[PDB]
Parts: structure tokens; C-alpha cells; sequence
């Protein structure tokens, strides 16, 4: 009569790696690496993302004519821009502190587009039809839809003054440019001052920009440049615009909500009609595990990333049938 | 192993075995089974199941972490948030890959000991009424039933039973 | 006769946690997190602080004159702020570069406060006696301690010139203000000139202002602005003002000496006749242990933040009576 | 344990032994008493000790750290100061709880280690002198006074000076 | 150590044994001579091997890692590298002393074990033909000759050949 | 008959360290730190460094005429600065985004020097022989190398306009100055005009320069001021100049080619004919280890710096002879 000790095998063939040993072969092991991502754009914890299309950030908020015109209210979870967005600025120049406002973008969760300073109401003593082919749609020479390109008047350009008091109780992001021309011909035709100025004021931003003529290289066809420019104007407060020239009025502003884990990525995935707690620029990701080697970027509960390709702890013996 | 019972004095496992990672194979003239500790399995269980959620626990969820943009006259904040995000990966990926090779070794060190303390446990029950006939097995003295088989199991083996015809076997 | 091998135990309730399993009671344990604290203000390494009071770092600077003056020299190991600051910047505006200032203050050990330009010596041909209704104190306008808002004298406005030589050893930190009227009838009236500017320069600063006037929203009462301005004059260099207007001259500067491990600290905690090596917001910790819980906030030789709430590291035995 | 001792073949501790961590309970004609093993117990403390001073050593003391301020036009840097506050927390509260983890579980694995090598003393040297009787206990074959029991605790047990007395009531 | 090995029951090593960690000494009336076992020897070689590549490959390689430069508006900025920079720092030695610290006590437990288990499966063979002298040497009861000696050393001691006189010469 | 079992010992002092003890002898071990360096600098993976020798990064890119000259054409792997680099600006002012170009010199792996704006053919109507004694040489006045001081020529500074078109294939840095002199009768002497103004433009770069005139304290016996500036010209792209004063012009530009690895480091030790993967201030490393303790900085494949004292893994056992 006899009686054995022993232990477990069967036919697994798993293996882990030991400080003294690779590829040990186990009879069970739980893989802790998340590699599978299901390659489609999600709504995020039951919300929708916003998608900018052809637009990058700059061409939205500017309201370039290229892009599709979006709901006048939209609430998402994270904001969406194409690797190949050819839309953005039309006419030439610098957006000052844009890096600063997409940083700021990237906590909102809504905006309300609304007019801060109506067309046909707000500039009785100028002109506003103002047009430029950088900024063309469908074959014609267009401009910015949320902002208005003053000009002179019959043969007269007077100091304009408009303001604006923040009565949504949410923060309003105001936009607005400014046209450098490239010679003093332009200058006097379109404005009929050449010293002229303009002059942006609220209870906490105090700036006047004023007119660089000089000759420049083309960059879209256009010679002149065109300054862009931004503030958020607190619940409550009043925005000032005074000036005698050169002055790309704003129109349109966005009143915006702040929120909690949006973030901006790029990708070029498709929107599906599926929800998930984890986003990344390649695919969602729906794991409980604790790393993943999938995308650095991610958006909402998501697994840790790490350059591993393999992370895997044996919960077994060693297998030796 | 550390313990000398896996791969070692034990030199292989058990296929017949499924209903646990530790176990006894016996033979008498009833017949022959696999049979499995479940006190020792279950207590392992506990433990390898403790220590896999202790890893899981113990890395926070990675909440929202996308990129920030830099225009070219801010070069260096471009390059130190660059090493400030490579930093941490390294960081990370040498923390990750680490621990799983220390508790993988430390795991299969756990299993190693169980079965050695398994097979001690049987040894100082049998004593002399019983020889080590290698390969962590026993051949009886005497003669030893379904019953007696049971008692070693379970821990509650009769030594002065069968010590008589145990001594007069073991002539 | 018989011999046994055994091991101890004893009443301890102590608990300890390992990879394997949890609520393990132990013989002897040794507690690695600290998480007691005194709740009070205390001296660091002998030194008491300094504490602003009513004051945030910009009121103390400038001279708010509703807080309490302070005395002419003060050496301290950390700076205390309120978290209810209410006397900062009284004249609404700018202060350029604030941030900066407060980081460069974070390594400044003791200030001498003296008159760099003395007031009834330094302006002879101008008025020194502007008040206004923002700096009020006890009921009555006032202004800036620290700073001299001149204007013009018997309907003149001097193009002035004063300058500085550095003879303390030791940096001195200058600060001055330049006035932005809401018209030009205001400015006109103050300051006699239309094309006004003001002119500061050392070895290694060169700076030129220009008022910017326009209507703005009344802030504190106040449609026009005051944006404030600072530098450090290095050891034997020389300060030079020049000006036709606008200016809110500096009449007090500060003589900085640089210390290592301080910092600015927000505490309602009250300070206490007590001495310690680590001080938090919270309080102060008396400890040799490797980590503690009580804020991330830390002065002096403090252990180390960490989020946990228990870290017990066992000595002895599993303890089974 | 992984060596099978605390709460293993010994299933509880001795409250009546307050002089050290193991030691030995005898029992003869002149008496009974505890009596802590000073030179395991000694060495235990050493190195123990030398455990808790390492992982305080390794932690270097936290100098002055406090915050900075950002105006509303460097949102950027500071989203990046703070996530290199939170990355540094997250790491050094992942590296101090696992430490500890990782520490305890050596440190009950070193207790067990001890308590089975003085077993293993005590057995070599009594050979077939005595018999195990389980529970971490010897019963003598011949009579063992307190000078004899002092050799078996300090290994200076004289095996032949009981073989025959020991083998004839061995039968 | 944790197995009682080194330092323990075998109370030093043996600077004439210069071809393995681990050995055998023989005594009969042929000589006498030291002889590695080549088996785990080797297969320790291999495990420490592995150990230490593991800890080099866990550390990428540092490229290039300079400085930065900042004005004197910059402070908080130039503050926030150094911050960046003393941080990762102090994070990769204290991961790097620890790691040294703990893998060097697991190699020394690591060679105890090679020498308890080679000592424990020459003593399972001898069984009863030979006694526990101490000091991990055995005592023949019976003439072991060279072909005999090298039984033992390759796990194939023929225990049956020499019952018959070890149990004489036992008495 | 007797058989035993033991293991090795040697003569072996090498001692480790462990968590429970402390120097414990061991017969074999690995050392893990390295901490010898051959004190010189050498080639890095078969390239020599740029050393700029008494120049610093703004000496070398103005011109400084104190240093030694180089040849049109350079490669390197790094860039070494000495210690105590007297030769920078010598013509005292402020260098606009100093250290954002030195950040991109760290990514650049070889430059020519060509002429942008020849001297006896861009400038016509203009004097260009200005020299000053700030920047000396062999006793005499002179002017930077890679600049041009544009004056007046026979009473009258005619409104200079150059232009240059990048066709190199590579970014060409283009460096210039401003010049603010110290009072209203040298900017008439000098430049004719006293509301002279610069301008600088290409598709993405648009700034204008305004002389800001006062007295000021002397620096390197100069009371005027310089300062410098610097753009990046696309390929393909244009540079205007447009001034009618102030202007002190580019006549030579660097096109510079990108490479990886590269970086500046400050060092006192010589160059030596060798070759090494890895450089430190201090001197270069030839070692697989995975840790060093010689220096922070580093350039090229180099081990992790650490600052641990010993790092020495145990192979073998403890040692009991
Ligand atoms: C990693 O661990 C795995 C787990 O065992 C190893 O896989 C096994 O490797 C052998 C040899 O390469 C495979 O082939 C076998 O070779 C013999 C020799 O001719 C042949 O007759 C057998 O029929 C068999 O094909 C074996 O299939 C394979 N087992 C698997 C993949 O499940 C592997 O070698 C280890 N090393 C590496 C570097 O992956
Ligand atoms: C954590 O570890 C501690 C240490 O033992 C555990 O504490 C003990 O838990 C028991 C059960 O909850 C407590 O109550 C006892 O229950 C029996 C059942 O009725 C009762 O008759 C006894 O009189 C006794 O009250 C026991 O007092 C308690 N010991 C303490 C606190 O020192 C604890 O259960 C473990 N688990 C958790 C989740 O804390
Ligand atoms: C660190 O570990 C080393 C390794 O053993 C220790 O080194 C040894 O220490 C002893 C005592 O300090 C040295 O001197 C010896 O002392 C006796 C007493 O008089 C003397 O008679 C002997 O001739 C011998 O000189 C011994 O030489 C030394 N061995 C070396 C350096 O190889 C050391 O003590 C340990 N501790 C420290 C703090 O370093
Ligand atoms: C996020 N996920 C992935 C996590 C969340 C935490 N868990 S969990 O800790 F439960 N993981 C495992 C996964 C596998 C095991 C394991 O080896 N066996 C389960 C118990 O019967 C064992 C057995 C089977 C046949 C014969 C003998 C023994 C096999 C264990 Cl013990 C734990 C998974
Ligand atoms: C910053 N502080 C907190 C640190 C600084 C470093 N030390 S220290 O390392 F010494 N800590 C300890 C704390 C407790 C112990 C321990 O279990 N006992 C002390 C020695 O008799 C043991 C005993 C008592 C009765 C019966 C049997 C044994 C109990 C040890 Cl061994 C070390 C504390
Ligand atoms: C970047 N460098 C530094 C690394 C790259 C990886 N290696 S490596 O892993 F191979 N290092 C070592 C270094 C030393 C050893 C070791 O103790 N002995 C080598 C094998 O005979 C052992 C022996 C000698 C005489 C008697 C008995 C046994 C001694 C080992 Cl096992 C590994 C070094
Ligand atoms: C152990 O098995 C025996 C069968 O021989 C049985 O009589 C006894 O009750 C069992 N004890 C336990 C605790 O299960
Ligand atoms: C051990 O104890 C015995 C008492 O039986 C005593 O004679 C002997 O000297 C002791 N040896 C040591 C080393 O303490
Ligand atoms: C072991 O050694 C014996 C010598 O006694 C020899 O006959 C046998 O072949 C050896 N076996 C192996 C596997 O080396």
C-alpha cells in the first residue's frame, strides 16, 4: 500500500517570466496588459464627442465658411480635431495666445454660439460686408462667419463705440481681429485714418493695438495681415470696443460651461454608435485591467500606459506533465 | 525551487488532478484515486487571489492625459513637458515590469513551499510505519484501507494502531 | 520529560497588511506615517515668520494703507497669507509680472524698508499730494504708502528726472505705477500733456510707458487704471526715472537679503510661542518618521507627502495566543 | 507561513514567554519553565532593526515645497506644474505602500524561518533519544535534568551519554 | 540564513573547492578530495546570470539629457526643471539602492537553499546506511569506495547493495 | 567512511549589502555604478564637437571680433562652453529670446555661414563703417562680424528696403540689431530722422521696432543701447527689411541643418584624439553599466545618473573561510 504527494498539471501552455528564469511554462496565469482596442470613436460615459471636421480649433471659433455650420448649442465629452484639418485661418496672421485658449477649451463641456453685437444693428455708420477670396466658400470670396469686417462709410469711417454686458451668468469667449494692410493707399481707402487705433477694455483686460504697414510676402495670396485676438468675459462684466480703423468686430461669442476630464486628441477614426469609460486616439478601450500599451492618450477611466509588450502573473505551478 | 519539492525531489505533476493544485495519489487493494488537500488549495487560492488584486489596487485609474501645443518661440516648455511625460513613463514601465517579475518569482517560491510543507506534514504522521520510497512517495508497513488513507489526509492518522504490524513488516 | 520549541505572543492588537493577506495580527509593529499635527503657526529652526495680516503680497508691497505698517526690517524663515486677503491692489489695474515677484520673494530671508526718493526732497515742482477714494483709510482717501502719485503744480507738469544709486550691498527691489485716465480731459487736467511717457532705466532694464486712454468699466469705483511695475536693482547700479506725466513715482524701496528653504504659505492657523523643523499649513509636525499625511504643503525637514491612510511595518511575530 | 512553523506544525504562541520572540518550555522531575533562545532572538532583533532603519535611511528628508501662482494666460504651465506634483505623489505613495507590503511579508517569513532552524537544532542533536511527539515537542527517552536540558538549548547536548539508557526504554 | 544552511549547521566553506559554489567532500581508503557537483552549480550560474542581465536590461539607456537656460523673468519656470529634475532623480536612486538591497538578500537565501536541498537529497539516499554526524557530513556504516562515493554525488546510491552490513556494523 | 557537503569560500574581501545586514563579505560580485571617467572630451560616435573657445552662444552668433574666426562650414555632435566666457555682447542691451535660441542650437547639427546682405552691394545710399570701442579689437574700435552698423551718408538716411529669398533647402537663421541711442542730437547725427522706425517681415514673422531714446547708465562705457533679435527663415520663404533708421543690419546668416542627441554643455577640459558614446563635463564614459555617478549632464548612450556611492550586486555567497 502506498501513498503519494503531488501537485497540479495539465496541458496550459502559458508562460511567465521570473527574475532567475524566462519562459516558464505555468498551469495558470492572469494577463495584466490590456493590447485590444475596438478602432471607433465612442461616446464617453453616455456623452457625445464634438467633432471639428475639416476645422482645427482656430477655424471653428473664427467660423471659417469651408466648414459644416454647427447647432447654435452642443455639450460633448471630449473635442475631436482631424490629423489633415486644412481649414483653419484663411487670411493670414497670428492668433495671440491660441496654444493658451485650446488649454482653455480643453475644460469646457458646452458652448452657446450668440450674437453679441447683431449685423444690422450694431454698426449703422459703416460698412460690414467686407469679403476677402482667402476666406472662400463655395467659389466666392466670403469671411469669417462669427466676426465682421468694417470699412468705411461713404467716404467716411467715424470712432465707433459698442459694448456688450455678460447677462448669460456663464463665462462669454469674445473674439475679434485686426487688419494691418500693406500699404498706406489700403489704409486710407478702407479706414480713411492712418493713424488710426483700437482700443479693447473690460474690468480686467485693458489692450490697444495699432496699425504695422509695411510691404509683406504673400501667404494666401494676401499681402496685409490679420491679428486675432481673445478674452473671457466674467459673468456680469462689460466688454468695450472703441475704434477708428482697422477694427474686425466680433459678432458671434460663446458663452461656455465648464466641466470635468475633456481633453482635446486628434484622430482619424470614425464615430460609432457605442459608449464606453475609456477613449484613446486609436480606439476605445473596455478593460478592468490595470495597464494598457495601446495610446499615451486617453480620455476618461483608463488602464495606466506603459511601453511593455507583455505583462503577465502567474497565479499557478509550474507545468511539468 | 527555493524549497526543493517542484521539479525537485517531486519531479513532476499530476494530470489526474483537477480539482486542485495540491493533492495526494494513493494505492491500496480497494483501489487507486487522486484526491486533492482542499484546506491547502483553498488557502493558496486565497493568497495568489489576495496578491493579484493587491497589484490591481494599487495603481490608481489613469484618468483624462492628452497633449498641450506650443508655438515655436516656446521650445523649451515644448521639451520639458516632453521630459516630464517620458520621465514618468519610464518610471512606470520599470515599476510595471518589475513587480511582476519579483511576485512571479515569489509565487511560484509559494507553491514550491506548500507542497513541501504538504509532504512534511504526512511524513511526521506515518514515522516509521511507512518508508520514503522517493518521489514524495510512501509505501505502508501495513495495511492501510480507504479509512486509514483518510486519517492521513486529513491529519488525524493512528500511529500506535498499526505500530505492532508496522514493527513485525519492517521486520 | 519534555523539551518544546515555541515562539511568542502577547496582547498586541496591532494589524499589518501583506501581498499575501490583510488584517494580520502581529506581536510588535512599528507606525512609518505620521499624521499628528499642533494646529498652530510656529518658529522654524528658531525664526518666526512673517505674517501680512490683512495683507496679500501685492498690499504689503505697494503699502495698502489699510493694513498695519510694519516695522523697518523684518527676518523671517516662511511668509503667511490669509486665505480671506481683502487688501491688495485698492487702484484697479495691472500688476505686471506678479507671479515672478512672489516667486523671487520665496527666497528672500529679510527686507529693509527705506526712502529711496524722500517726499518733500525729490519733487519740488510737482504735486505730491493725489489721493483717491479706492485706498481709503479710516473713512478718508488715501493712497499707497510706498508710492507718490504726482501731479501737476501751478498748472505744470516739470518733465522730471530723478535717479538712484544702489549703496546698500544688497538688491533693491523698486516698485512704481503708471496712471491711464479714462479721458483726455482727466489727463489733461493731472498731467498738462497729451503725448505724455515715462522712462525707467538701470544697467539692465530699459523700459518706456505710454497712458492708453479710453472709457472703461468702473472697477472698485474706478474707470481709470493703474498698472504697477517692479525690478531689482543690482548692487552698486543705478535707477533712472524720467517722466512728463503719468507717473506714480516709488518713495519707498526695499534692501533684500537671499535665504534658502522658505516659502509663501495661505494658514488661518495662529501663530503660537512654540519652535519646530516642520511646518504645514495645518500646523506644525514633530516627527523622525519617513512619511506623513497631513498636507503636501511642507517647510523646513518634513517627511514625506504620501496620499495613504495607514503604513505599519511589523517587527515581530503573527501573534496567536 | 513558507516555512511551515507559525501556525503550522507549532499552532500557537506562548504568552508565558516574555523574554524573547523563540525559545524553549521544559519539563522534568525539578520543574517547568520558558526560556527564551537569547542568541536567535539577539540576532532577530539585529537584523530586524536594521529593516525599519533601511527604509527610513532610503527616504530622503522633504525640504521646502510649496506651491506657485499662475496668471489666467499661463493655464498650460500650470496644468503642467501640477501634473508633476500629482505624478511625484502618485509614485512615492505607490513605492512606500507596496515597500511595506512587500517588507511585511519577508519580515513574518523570516520569524517562521527562525522558529523551523531551532526546531531543526534541537532534532539533530536529539536524534533517537527522543521522539517527536508533534506540536513542536520532543519526549525524552531517559531523564533529562535541568543541566541536561541547558545542553540541548545551548547545543552542547551529549548524545552518547544516553544512547543505552535511551534504547532500552526505547524497546 | 533563511534555510539554515550556510553560516548554520554548516559552519563555514571550503576554500580547497575551487570548481563550484557547491560540493562534495569524500573521506575512504582511497583519499580524500573535494568534488563540485557540476548540476547545480551550473544551474545556479545560470539563475544569477539571468538576474543580473534582468537588472541591466530594466534600465534603458540615458540619451542625451542637458540643461536648460532661463532669464531672470523666468524663476518660477527655471524653479519648476530643477523641481522636474531633482524629483526624477531622487526617485531612480532610491529605486536603484533598494533593488541592489533587495535582490542581494534574495541571492544569498537563494545559494542557502542550493545547499540545504543538495544536503537533504544526499542524506534521503544514505538514508539508514549512514548517520548525521553534524556539520553536514555523514558517517558510513559500511566501506564506500570511489565507484560509491560517485553513487552519491549522481543521485544513483544503491541503498539495498549495502543493508546487510550497514545494519551489522549499525548493531 | 565519510562524505560531506559544503560550499566555496576564497579569499574574496568585495562586501555587499542587504536589507537585514550590512557588510556582508561575499566571494564573488558585480559591480553595478560607474565611476571613472577619462577627463577629456572626445569625439562622440565618430564626430568632434563645436567648441566656441572665449565666445559664448551670443558671441558666436553675433560676431564678436575677440574671437577666433570659423571655418564657413561646421558639423558637430555637441557644443562646448568654457566656464568663464568673457566674449559675448559687446555692445551692451537685451537679447530677445536669448535662451529660446539656444534651445534651438541644441537640435542643430551643422551650419554655413554665408552672406546674406553683401556689404559693398545691399547698401548704396547708406554709411556702413560704424565701429565701437564696447567691441575692441587688437586695441582698435570695431563692430561685429555678422552685423553691420547702417548710418547716415552726406547728411541724408534715405528709407533702406532689402529683401532676401531663403534658397538653401534648410532654415536660415537671420540675426539683427536695434539701435537706441541716449539722446535726441546722436539720433539726428547718426540717422537724420528722430521718428525713425524698423521693419522686419516674413510669412510668419511680423514686427516693428521703435527707438526709445533717454539717458541712461553706462555700460561698458556706453550710455546707448543695442538690442538684438532673431527669426528662423523658412525654406522657400522671403525676409524684408524695411527701416529709415536704427537699423544695424544682417550681412551674414546661417542656414542650419537638424540633427538628434545634441545639446550644449559647459566645460573646462581639453580636446583630446579620442572617440567615445558618452560625454560628461567632467570627461567621457566607456562602460555597459546601467548606472553612473560622475555627472548629471550627459550626451550621447550613457548610463543613469545616480547619486548612490556603491552599487554592487552580489554573484556569489558569503564568504567563511
Ligand atoms: C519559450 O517557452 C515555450 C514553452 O515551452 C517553448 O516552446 C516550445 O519550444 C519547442 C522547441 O522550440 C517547440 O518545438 C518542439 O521541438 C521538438 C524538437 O524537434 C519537436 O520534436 C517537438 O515536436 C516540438 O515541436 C515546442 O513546440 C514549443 N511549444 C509551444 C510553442 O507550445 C519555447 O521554446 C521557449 N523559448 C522561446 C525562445 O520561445
Ligand atoms: C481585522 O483584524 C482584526 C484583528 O483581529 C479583527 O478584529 C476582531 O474582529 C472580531 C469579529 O468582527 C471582533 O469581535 C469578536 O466577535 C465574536 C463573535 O461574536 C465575539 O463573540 C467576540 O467577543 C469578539 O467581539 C473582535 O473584537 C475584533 N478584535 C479587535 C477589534 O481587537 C477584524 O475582524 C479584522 N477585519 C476587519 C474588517 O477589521
Ligand atoms: C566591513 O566589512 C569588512 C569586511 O570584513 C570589515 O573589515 C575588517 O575589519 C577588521 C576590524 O576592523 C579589520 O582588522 C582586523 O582586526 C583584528 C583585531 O585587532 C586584527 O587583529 C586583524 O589583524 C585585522 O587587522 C580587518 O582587517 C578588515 N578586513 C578587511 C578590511 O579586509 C569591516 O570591519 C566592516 N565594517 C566597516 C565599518 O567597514
Ligand atoms: C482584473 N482581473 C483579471 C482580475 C481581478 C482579480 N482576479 S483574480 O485574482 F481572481 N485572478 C485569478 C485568476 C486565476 C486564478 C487561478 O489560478 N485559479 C482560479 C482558482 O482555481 C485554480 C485551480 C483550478 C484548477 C485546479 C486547481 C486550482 C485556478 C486565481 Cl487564484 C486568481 C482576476
Ligand atoms: C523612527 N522610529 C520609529 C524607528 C527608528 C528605528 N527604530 S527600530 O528599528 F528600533 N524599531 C523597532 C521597534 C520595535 C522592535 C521590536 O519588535 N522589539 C524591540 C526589541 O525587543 C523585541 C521583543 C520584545 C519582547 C519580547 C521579545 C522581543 C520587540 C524592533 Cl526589533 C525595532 C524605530
Ligand atoms: C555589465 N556586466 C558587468 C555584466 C553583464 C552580465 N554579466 S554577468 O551576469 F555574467 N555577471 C556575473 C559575474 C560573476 C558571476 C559569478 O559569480 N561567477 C561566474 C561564474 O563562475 C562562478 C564561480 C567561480 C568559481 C567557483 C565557483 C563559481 C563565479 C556571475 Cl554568475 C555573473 C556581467
Ligand atoms: C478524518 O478522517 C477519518 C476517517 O479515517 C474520520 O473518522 C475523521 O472524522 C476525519 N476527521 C476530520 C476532522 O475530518
Ligand atoms: C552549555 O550548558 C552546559 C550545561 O549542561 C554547560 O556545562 C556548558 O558550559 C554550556 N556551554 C556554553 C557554550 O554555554
Ligand atoms: C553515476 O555514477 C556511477 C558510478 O558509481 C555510474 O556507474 C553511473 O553510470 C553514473 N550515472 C550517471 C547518470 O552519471
Amino acid at each position: 500500500d502506498t501513498i503519494c504527494i503531488g501537485y497540479h498539471a495539465n496541458n496550459s501552455t502559458d508562460t511567465v517570466d521570473t527574475v532567475l528564469e524566462k519562459n516558464v511554462t505555468v498551469t495558470h496565469s492572469v494577463n495584466l496588459l490590456e493590447d485590444s482596442h475596438n478602432g471607433k470613436l465612442c461616446r464617453l460615459k453616455g456623452i457625445a464627442p464634438l467633432q471639428l471636421g475639416k476645422c482645427n480649433i482656430a477655424g471653428w471659433l473664427l467660423g471659417n465658411p469651408e466648414c459644416d455650420p454647427l447647432l447654435p448649442v452642443r455639450s460633448w465629452s471630449y473635442i475631436v480635431e482631424t490629423p489633415n484639418s486644412e481649414n483653419g485661418i484663411c487670411y493670414p496672421g497670428d492668433f495671440i495666445d491660441y496654444e493658451e485658449l485650446r488649454e482653455q477649451l480643453s475644460s469646457v463641456s458646452s458652448f452657446e454660439r450668440f450674437e453679441i453685437f447683431p449685423k444690422e444693428s450694431s454698426w449703422p455708420n459703416h460698412n460690414t460686408n467686407g469679403v476677402t477670396a482667402a476666406c472662400s466658400h463655395e467659389g466666392k470670396s466670403s469671411f469669417y462667419r462669427n466676426l465682421l469686417w468694417l470699412t468705411e462709410k461713404e467716404g467716411s469711417y467715424p470712432k465707433l463705440k459698442n459694448s456688450y454686458v455678460n447677462k448669460k451668468g456663464k463665462e462669454v469667449l469674445v473674439l475679434w481681429g485686426i487688419h494691418h494692410p500693406p500699404n498706406s493707399k489700403e489704409q486710407q481707402n478702407l479706414y480713411q485714418n492712418e493713424n488710426a487705433y483700437v482700443s479693447v477694455v473690460t474690468s480686467n483686460y485693458n489692450r490697444r493695438f495699432t496699425p504695422e504697414i509695411a510691404e509683406r510676402p504673400k501667404v494666401r495670396d494676401q499681402a496685409g495681415r490679420m491679428n486675432y485676438y481673445w478674452t473671457l468675459l466674467k459673468p456680469g462684466d462689460t466688454i468695450i470696443f472703441e475704434a477708428n480703423g482697422n477694427l474686425i468686430a466680433p459678432m458671434y461669442a460663446f458663452a461656455l460651461s465648464r466641466g470635468f476630464g475633456s481633453g482635446i486628441i486628434t484622430s482619424n477614426a470614425s464615430m460609432h454608435e457605442c459608449n464606453t469609460k475609456c477613449q484613446t486616439p486609436l480606439g476605445a478601450i473596455n478593460s478592468s485591467l490595470p495597464y494598457q500599451n495601446i495610446h499615451p492618450v486617453t480620455i476618461g477611466e483608463c488602464p495606466k500606459y506603459v511601453r511593455s509588450a507583455k505583462l503577465r502573473m502567474v497565479t499557478g505551478l509550474r507545468n511539468i506533465p | 525551487g527555493l524549497f526543493g519539492a517542484i521539479a525537485g525531489f517531486i519531479e513532476g505533476g499530476w494530470t489526474g488532478m483537477i480539482d486542485g493544485w495540491y493533492g495526494y495519489h494513493h494505492q491500496n487493494e480497494q483501489g487507486s484515486g487522486y484526491a486533492a488537500d482542499q484546506k491547502s488549495t483553498q488557502n493558496a487560492i486565497n493568497g495568489i487571489t489576495n496578491k493579484v488584486n493587491t497589484v490591481i489596487e494599487k495603481m490608481n485609474i489613469q484618468f483624462t492625459a492628452v497633449g498641450k501645443e506650443f508655438n515655436k518661440l516656446e521650445k523649451r516648455m515644448e521639451n520639458l513637458n516632453k521630459k516630464v511625460d517620458d520621465g514618468f513613463l519610464d518610471i512606470w514601465t520599470y515599476n510595471a515590469e518589475l513587480l511582476v517579475l519579483l511576485e512571479n518569482e515569489r509565487t511560484l517560491d509559494f507553491h514550491d513551499s506548500n507542497v513541501k510543507n504538504l509532504y512534511e506534514k504526512v511524513k511526521s504522521q506515518l514515522k516509521n510505519n511507512a518508508k520514503e520510497i522517493g518521489n514524495g512517495c510512501f509505501e505502508f508497513y501495513h495495511k492501510c484501507d480507504n479509512e486509514c488513507m483518510e486519517s492521513v489526509r486529513n491529519g488525524t492518522y493512528d500511529y500506535p494502531k498499526y505500530s505492532e504490524e508496522s514493527k513485525l513488516n519492517r521486520e
